[PDB]
């Protein structure tokens, strides 16, 4: 239906806001390419101007992983998205979609609707494009700081220094501009995205390189939510209370404002995949 | 000579526990400095609200102010934590290591350096041994070390042992005007307590620690030990004795085993 | 801002002590460290003011340096005062190590002017 | 088998506590630079605002070493979790695990459950994320004090001096913020962590440098325990009487309330290492 | 442009340390890394100048190199300052790795001259 | 021609790495690709030479190889520099993929001689 149909854009949603780092964030990148802008030692995926932009690709991966965790918690058949597809190649009905690509476009639409997971429709799996699009994050008040974990400690033995290592992170208090856009997103999908964002905000999900050591923890202080288009997309959508179009404010009150969306998403009987 | 015995890994499980000592000064005159030579402002009078610095000290500079506000004259401050006089753990560890090195026969001196000052009292009370060298390292090259180095620590080899500081539970702080200048000392009955803990130790090591902490033979009483600023050029300064406050572990058998295995050279303190 | 105050205080605290043939600054190069340690330990400003007043009374801080320090620290916060004392310590260490002469740099109230003096020579 | 599988988070345990320094504390700041207005040359690790934070890496290392000691005491085989010495390498199962990674996931899970230790399956090992996340610590009433040591010659010159060495530490009475986060932990595992906490609180294990000289004795005051999700995880874990989802109190009361967890961990056989 | 200033600063800094038993530079790479990290964290050019002055007074930076740094960073913006510091770090690394001798490189004014020497 | 210079520098860079467990080139393809990427990103020759010198100082680049690269790129335009770097990368890739022995290419100075050697 309209969720998978990209020919007509009936709803546009834009979640734009600033992200503050309450932890020494380090996204890494370029570990095998030590050709920086002559700043510290370890590349952290920064532009040529010296600004450590947070990659959109990382944002997506984080969102897809968190959504997979949430859906598997809610007993939803969701696979991985790396070397396989949601059903499709995983399913028996793989070449059927390819055959229906040529003719009977409605048949192909149906195959996708009944033989895919939610993350398939929201992020795209193969020969398809997800209903959402992330963007890079531009640091505003960024500050760089190094740290060395050269310490090998007692090593449960006699040696107290064998190896050496140091890292370069982004110091806390940095601000990044976060923007993401979605096309023909139903109410339940938007609520699920808001749930993912809230899980990230609370700290249950972390983004960075040294997550086990508590390096990636970010929070939102000011995020705008602009909705343009229709209010419901599919017949499976839950008629949410009209919150308007411009939703913004501090992070806590922002997530308190999106309560109808998350509540609708939780109270939504998800049809697909039929299996 | 030096007994170059192989070191014991710290991960190996021996005996782990915490023993609580009780440090008492017998000569009512003990000073361990901290390099400070200023006041300590004990009373900490906060009566600057009505007059803040005497209107920026507007051409008066004639009130005793700091002199009478607190009760700490200019003297050598003893190290203390939150107005609690404390004996540094490093000082206790150094004293214990010196005692062990001078007592254990097959020991190795840790630090020698060059001779810049002479204290004939120290050279006579404790037998000097300039011939003895030092432990080298704990790397695969020369991993075997002296027993004292293995027990306490060495460069790159950690300590199966850790000596905490010593806070005081009861005592009086006094100032003494000696050598012209003024100092800060403790009095009689100034009693100190601390918790030294042992991790992964053989029982013989426990006996060695007990012997080092004054308890040459008797578990229920130690000898007198030199410690503090002045302990050689003075008779009434630097005389302390150790005591066990929780003798919950068998100790006399351990001391007997240590003295029957190593035969440490008993010494007397002037 | 705070950097300018620090230069004025340090330059006032570097003048040679009177009635002493030995060419030594009026501050013994340990008073600054003592002040910083006391401020860190007490975490208080009034106690630091009292300590400074005592030190001035003990003929280690001149009238000008004492007045400058009291004026700058009467209306100062905790962390800002810590930063000011750290800048003072760094400037004093620089001046002592460089063996600069108080005559060369006397009426300098601007950190930029001090930088220019130290660079152009 | 939910302990290893990271796809679904069936429980979430979070511990927020305060760390009070009974003894002076000195976390090494790298001994290579003194950027802020420090006291001694050997500056401790501090934030750009001067706040002397405790790295999460130090917490992770301290917990790992204490757990190694505890398991060694309990005659339970355990990996070293450092260098090229982990029981994946020790059991020579690394190649099989790497093959199973590309191959069926169930084989990899079986390998990682049978031929693996506990410490490097809880804190994590090579190419595997640990279940527990350690955050940093932000001091509340931080106080900085410094002291110096002196080297005394041994009868070579008796009283002597080569270099006046001074150190800078954290004064007694400082209070930090300790936050430990864990995902999908068997109840007994949570106990083992509480046993590590008890050993640290009692002072049997220190934190930071100058351990032998009495640096690192800490104490936990107002410590909050939060548990959300399934209570019992894995059939092998012994059922523990529910104490609630919120255990907040002082260190002694907190440990008394956690006593069921410690007792369960003691009264539980861990078949993780291969017999 | 900035490369010539960086090369001059690094050459001035690499001169041998007096009364040193080993042929070592008067200033080590640790100081350069400390300067760069200080600029990256504090992000205040005046604080950077104060740190450079303190290091010079601590007998870690010889007075000529300190004067060069102060002149070249007297009134520079943050981005230019970090670029120059990175250039200085890279040039110092090059000189250390190549084990060049100060006695045959002291008369270098431009980066192209250094390139010609390394040929 | 540029190709002769590229062949010579690739030959100098294909020398065996001393003190290595296995016979491998002293310079790795990752370094060459990093050179190309750095030149494309920075779009200048000066800091490109600076990066080359820094890499040479930090091992992984033969001293004679670095000297030849510096002599070649001492005074060259951006387009000429990228052309030379691309030629060098392609020649090095050919040598690595063909597993050509260093001892048989120690005397080649042109590109035609290398082509004849490869063909025969």
């Amino acid at each position: 239906y309209t969720f998978i149909d990209k020919r007509v854009i009936k709803r546009t949603t834009m979640i734009e806001g600033d992200v503050e780092t309450v932890s020494p964030l380090k996204i890494g990148g370029g570990k095998d390419n030590f050709d920086p802008s002559s700043l510290a030692k370890d590349s952290i995926l920064k532009d040529v101007e010296g600004r450590p932009i947070i990659p959109g690709s990382s944002w997506k991966g984080i969102f897809r992983s968190t959504g997979e965790r949430i859906l598997r918690l809610r007993n939803i058949e969701v696979c991985s998205g790396i070397g396989k597809d949601y059903c499709l190649n995983n399913n028996r009905k793989e070449r059927d979609f390819n055959s229906a690509l040529k003719e009977n476009v409605d048949q192909a639409l149906e195959i996708f609707w009944d033989y895919t997971c939610l993350n398939c429709k929201v992020f795209g799996t193969m020969s398809v494009i997800g209903a959402v699009r992330f963007l890079d994050s531009l640091p505003i008040s960024y500050s760089l700081n190094t740290r060395s974990m050269i310490a090998i400690s007692r090593t449960e033995g006699a040696v107290a220094r064998r190896a050496l290592v140091t890292v370069e992170y982004v110091d806390v208090g940095s601000k990044f501009s976060f923007k993401m856009m979605g096309y023909n997103l139903p109410n339940y999908a938007i609520g699920y995205l808001i749930t993912i964002m809230k899980n990230i905000h609370d700290g249950f999900t972390q983004v960075g390189g040294h997550k086990s050591r508590g390096f990636g923890f970010v929070k939102f202080g000011k995020v705008k939510f602009t909705d343009l288009g229709e209010k419901r997309i599919g017949d499976e959508d839950i008629q949410v209370k009209d919150v308007g179009d411009l939703v913004e404010g501090n992070g806590d009150e922002f997530f308190g404002r999106m309560k109808p969306f998350m509540e609708a998403f939780n109270n939504a009987k998800i049809p697909y995949p039929k299996k | 000579p030096i007994r170059r015995s192989n070191y014991t890994p710290r991960n190996e499980k021996g005996l782990e526990g915490v023993i609580e000592l009780q440090l008492n000064v017998v000569s009512d005159y003990l000073h361990v400095g901290s390099g400070k030579y200023d006041v300590e402002v004990m009373r900490s009078v906060s009566d600057v609200k009505r007059l803040v610095e005497d209107y920026l000290s507007g051409g008066n500079k004639r009130i005793p102010n700091n002199v009478d506000q607190y009760f700490s004259m200019v003297a050598f401050l003893m190290v203390r934590n939150k107005d609690n006089v404390v004996i540094p753990g490093s000082t206790i560890k150094g004293m214990v290591r010196s005692r062990l090195e001078l007592s254990v026969p097959g020991s190795c001196y840790i630090v020698t350096g060059h001779s810049t000052s002479s204290s004939a009292v120290y050279k006579r009370i404790f037998n000097p041994d300039p011939n003895r060298g030092s432990d080298r390292f704990d790397v695969n090259k020369f991993p075997q070390v002296c027993p004292v180095c293995d027990l306490l620590g060495n460069m790159g080899l950690a300590s199966r042992v850790s000596l905490s500081d010593f806070v005081m539970t009861s005592g009086k702080v006094d100032y003494v005007n000696v050598k012209g200048r003024d100092y800060e000392v403790v009095t009689k009955g100034s009693i100190f307590a601390g918790k030294v803990l042992y991790k992964s130790l053989k029982p013989v090591e426990i006996g060695m620690l007990l012997y080092g902490f004054g308890f040459v033979k008797d578990c229920n009483g130690s000898k007198v030990m030199l410690l503090g600023r002045f302990k050689f050029s003075d008779k009434r300064f630097g005389r302390v004795k150790f005591s066990l406050k929780t003798p919950i572990a068998d100790c006399n058998k351990l001391v007997s085993d240590f003295v029957k295995q190593f035969n440490p050279r008993y010494i007397n303190e002037e | 801002d705070l950097l300018d105050i620090a230069t004025r205080i340090a330059i006032s605290a570097i003048k040679p002590k009177p009635k002493s043939n030995k060419p030594e600054p009026y501050v013994d190069s340990s008073t600054i460290n003592s002040l910083l340690s006391f401020l860190q330990s007490r975490r208080n400003v009034n106690e630091l003011l009292l300590y400074i007043m005592r030190q001035a009374g003990r003929d280690e801080i001149d009238e000008e340096t004492g007045k400058l320090l009291l004026a700058s620290l009467k209306d100062r916060e905790l962390k800002d005062a810590v930063n000011l004392l750290g800048y003072v310590k760094w400037v004093y260490d620089t001046l002592t190590g460089l063996k600069v002469n108080y005559n060369n740099v006397k009426g300098v109230k601007t950190f930029k002017e001090l930088v220019n003096i130290l660079s152009k020579v």
